[PDB]
């Protein structure tokens, strides 16, 4: 009965394209 | 959030409205959020509400999702990684 | 905790004592505490104890709930969203809103 | 039966403002 | 680590090994760490470890349990709370 | 199917009595 | 992540790819990420991409793994321990272990 | 079925030195 919490996936090395604090959605 | 080309989330197994830790390799900071899927081969990662304090365009981060499941099948489980260079170029 | 007027509960489909998630969007603290109901119609946000470090009266916010769900159901899965303006007036579409 | 369990954001409350602090609460 | 007087662990439904969230009302901090029991009577709260970085003698702390259950029961679930005073005296 | 995670307890506004960085156990 | 000698997480229970926190006793930073096995007897402990940030060579660190059970099973439920010295030396109890 | 489900230390590395740190790891 004892539940893992595993690295289910990643994007290792990804760059950061865009900002948007104003988002709406 | 964090809008992500769907091209991406596919090879990552992550889905759109998951929850996502980000971690910034540029600034190490670290937060969690959740994914929003941006058009497929755009190759975007945005940034989006708070999640713009904690990062800037051109930082490098790494995106991870995590699942629960029981410990017998946790033995044996494989993450999905998708590694990337240059401006977002899949498969290095 | 965070006090939050109950019609504001209802619509994002969060519960009484469940955990929340809290990103200031005015200063970019971002913290987890749980909800607290507030009256209905009284169209309240109030942070409370150590919360109140994190964010004060004015500040815009983004106030999440996380559900755990097998792999089939998540990939259908669509969240109750809830967006505001004005004097914390609500909409069900992001469409209504001033920049 | 070990099915891998995701976890989704349920809902949002996006974009409200905080109408009041404090932080000598009882309760 | 954060050792609590087991009357309070009992007052609370925390059990040792125990996930607890600590947010400290006097610095603002917020930390997540488990629950170790200290005798009861004592009336100690005692932070351990790296956890000592995050909060000093006197500092005033709200400690926290979370559990998952289905929707269904999360509708009416009851928390257990625990108010205290003073030197950590327990019920008001 | 859908799992809630819910405050269990909470000790509210209790006082730090020690901190021992060097702690083993 | 943080890729740590396979002995180590045998000792403490810990699995490839599993979710750990790692509390910076040095410093006091506090971080989530996964852990990698290293080769066993290398003794190594090594924090990888954006977590070389949070801890530097040289500092003490604990590193938990948890997990979800019901109730009942919580309620006797005893964790692995692994505890350290020296050039990562694991030991089974605190009770050998220099101030 | 409903049952309330903790989370529980499964198990700690208890004082362990860090060894290397790269910030630039692939993998």
């Amino acid at each position: 009965s004892m539940i893992r919490t595993m690295l289910q996936g990643k994007l290792h090395r990804v760059k950061v394209t865009h900002a948007d604090l104003h988002y709406e959605g | 959030x964090c809008a992500i080309d769907q091209d991406f989330l596919d090879a990552a197994g992550i889905l759109e409205n998951e929850a996502i830790d980000i971690w910034n390799v540029t600034n190490g900071k670290r937060f969690s959020t959740y994914a929003i899927a941006a058009e497929r081969g755009s190759r975007i990662i945005s940034v989006n509400g708070a999640a713009a304090h904690c990062a800037s365009v051109g930082d490098i981060v790494i995106i991870a999702s995590f699942v629960t499941m029981p410990d017998e099948e946790a033995r044996t489980w494989r993450p999905n990684v998708a590694y990337f260079e240059g401006d977002n170029e899949m498969k290095r």
